[PDB]
């Protein structure tokens, strides 16, 4: 078949859109006339000397742009506003109309963009710039639609996601090609949550342009993960992959994920569990050879190193990213929740009950560090206040599958005795959890129900009791044969019985 | 008998000995 | 160990916000969108000769509904005859 990589949609562009769009080199024409100066990219450029000699022959602002968006390729933001400062201080855009001032205003405010996103840092200052610089160009120039993206996106930076929706709806009342307003518009429903509504957006830019940076193939595998079709996102990600082999590990990170949950969820046997999960630590170790320092990444290895007993180095990790990443809560709740575990081995109920409490409080989302808590408060003998905060989580979160605070609720009002049909009700939703996750129940929740359905009904207590005696095979006990012969005379089966208690 | 075949050590709850049982050495920095 | 099967229930489901790095979008990423001031309306314009059909194969796979029958006509006003 054809070959599914960058120079298939290449090829199926003309070849107006292969080299042109992709040129190193830049002509500049000079100010003596028909002369002109090609430089190229790959050698290392000035910007000072380029920028001089482009004011000195007063060439197009095409090139100067052109020349700012190269550098921005080359990293160098400061290189870039500096291109653009002196285009502005350049006799041709003085010379220009407005319109030419409001396109440079609007590079320099995608130049602070950008550098807020290498940084991740100083955000209101950028912020405060790009506004200024967007401001500028809406006053010379109102009628580019470049300056309501980039009002658009300004908005969604500071989560005023209104009036960037009424932005991008005035957009496709303009044109509905807009490829660009098609990704803020998906960027703004997947920050909703909207996950299918960003999805047909995703899909129509995909179709629209296969080449389209930033890639709508990520937010297509983001989608099939919240669809479940996990394996349509990794092949989406692999043909992102190829198209954009450079610059885009985080596809590579999301692979290591999904080969990771699959290595959890659909591992047959242990010597297959063993192979997958040691093909994706050699493939997150090769990521790893690119870059060493990325914070989700060391989140990830600290599980494989706190089941190898190695939890000194998690702990180096962790605090290494909690002093890279506070600005990131989820990172400070995975680290906190990783330190309460380690500490859990040091059996510190306290210190592990705050941290728990730390975590939670960082990312509510991470239900594992409240589950943990709620540990650790058993830990500390607290029935009662495990009992009340289970209840809470509970009633905030009855939607949740967390199959094991049900079995834990079941338990606890089991020994209350009282609450036995909340106990009952938690058992039964343990066990079908179970049963459709194809997880091995435990026989303990069926001696549960066997014990709190002795006095409400001995049939379904007796067979519960075989249940788990089937489960158990032969780790059957003695106390599960004596109840079950129990069952067995209390139901006139003599025969039964005696066998039970032979 | 798949259903029945995949439950095993780490669907038990022995899968922290299995990551045991995997060795490998990484270039950490810390 | 019930905390680690928790876990692996779990496995990195609520670590995927920050990987929303794709999500954002700069005008300066696409290298042919501003060699000239109108190579935005010329790319807009450029994808108008392909459609799904040069789509590669794969990538058309990726197309899944969240072909044509022959009883269903697309409807007219001038007829014929």
């Amino acid at each position: 078949m054809s070959l599914l990589d960058q120079d298939y949609y290449l090829s199926a562009l003309p070849e107006d859109k292969r080299a042109e769009l992709v040129t190193l080199q830049l002509t500049i024409p000079l100010k003596s006339g028909d002369e002109v100066v090609t430089i190229d990219f790959n050698e290392d450029v000035d910007v000072s000397q380029l920028c001089v000699l482009l004011e000195s022959e007063n060439a197009r602002p095409d090139l100067w742009l052109s020349a700012a968006k190269v550098f921005v390729s080359k990293g160098n933001i400061a290189g870039s506003q500096e291109i653009i400062r002196k285009a502005l201080q350049s006799n041709v855009i003085l010379d220009s109309s407005a319109s030419v001032t409001s396109l440079f205003h609007n590079f320099s405010f995608w130049l602070s963009l950008m550098e807020y996103v290498s940084t991740n840092s100083r955000e209101d200052q950028f912020l405060e710039y790009a506004s200024n610089s967007l401001q500028a160009s809406n006053s010379l120039d109102s009628g580019l639609i470049l300056n309501g993206i980039g009002n658009g996106v300004l908005y969604a930076k500071s989560r005023r996601y209104d009036e960037a929706l009424k932005e991008f709806d005035n957009l496709l009342k303009k044109k509905s090609t807009n490829i660009l307003a098609i990704l803020g518009k998906a960027q703004i429903l997947y920050k909703r949550q909207k996950y299918s509504q960003a999805l047909e957006l995703y899909q129509k830019a995909l179709t629209i342009n296969p080449l389209i940076v930033p890639d709508p193939r990520l937010g297509i595998g983001l989608c099939f993960w919240h669809l479940n079709n996990k394996q349509l996102a990794e092949q989406a990600w692999h043909n992102s992959l190829k198209v954009h082999p450079q610059n885009n590990l985080n596809t590579k990170i999301l692979i290591c994920l999904a080969k990771f949950d699959y290595c959890f969820n659909e591992s047959k046997d242990d010597d297959e569990f063993t192979a997958l999960y040691r093909e994706s630590l050699e493939f997150l170790h090769s990521c790893l050879k690119e870059d060493a320092k990325h914070p989700l990444l060391l989140m990830v290895l600290a599980s494989y190193y706190f089941s190898k007993e190695d939890y000194e180095k998690v702990e180096k990790l962790c605090n290494l990213v909690l002093k890279e990443n506070s600005r990131n809560a989820a990172f400070v709740s995975a680290s906190h929740f990783w330190l309460a575990r380690v500490a859990y081995h040091k059996e510190d109920y306290v210190q592990a009950q705050k941290q728990f409490k730390q975590a939670e409080d960082s990312q509510n989302s991470n239900t594992l560090a409240k589950l943990g808590y709620a540990q650790c408060l058993i830990a500390r003998n607290e029935v009662g206040d495990a009992t009340i905060y289970l209840e809470k989580f509970f009633k905030e979160n009855q939607d949740s599958k967390s199959s094991e605070m049900m079995l834990l609720l079941g338990i606890i009002y089991s020994q209350s005795g009282k609450s036995y049909y909340k106990a009952i009700i938690f058992l039964e939703k343990y066990v079908a959890v179970c049963q459709e996750e194809n997880y091995p129940i435990l026989p303990e929740a069926y001696l549960v129900l066997s014990r709190v359905y002795e006095n409400k009904d001995l049939n379904v207590a007796l067979d519960y009791l075989m249940k788990a005696n089937d489960i158990l095979g032969d780790k059957a006990n003695v106390y599960v044969l004596n109840n079950l012969g129990i069952y067995h005379f209390f139901r006139n089966n003599v025969s039964q019985s005696s066998d039970f208690f032979a | 008998k798949l259903e029945s075949m995949v439950k095993s050590n780490y669907r038990n709850g022995g899968l922290d000995r299995i990551i045991s049982k995997i060795d490998f050495d990484f270039d950490l920095e810390l | 160990r019930l905390l680690s099967a928790l876990f692996s229930k779990d496995n990195f489901r609520y670590l995927m916000n920050e990987t929303s790095d794709g999500l954002d979008v700069n005008y300066l990423r696409i290298p042919g969108i501003i060699e000239n001031e109108k190579s935005l309306g010329k790319l807009f314009s450029s994808y108008k000769n392909l459609a799904i059909e040069n789509l590669h194969p794969d990538d058309r796979l990726l197309l899944v509904d969240p072909s044509p029958v022959f009883f269903l006509r697309r409807p007219q006003y001038v007829s014929d005859g």
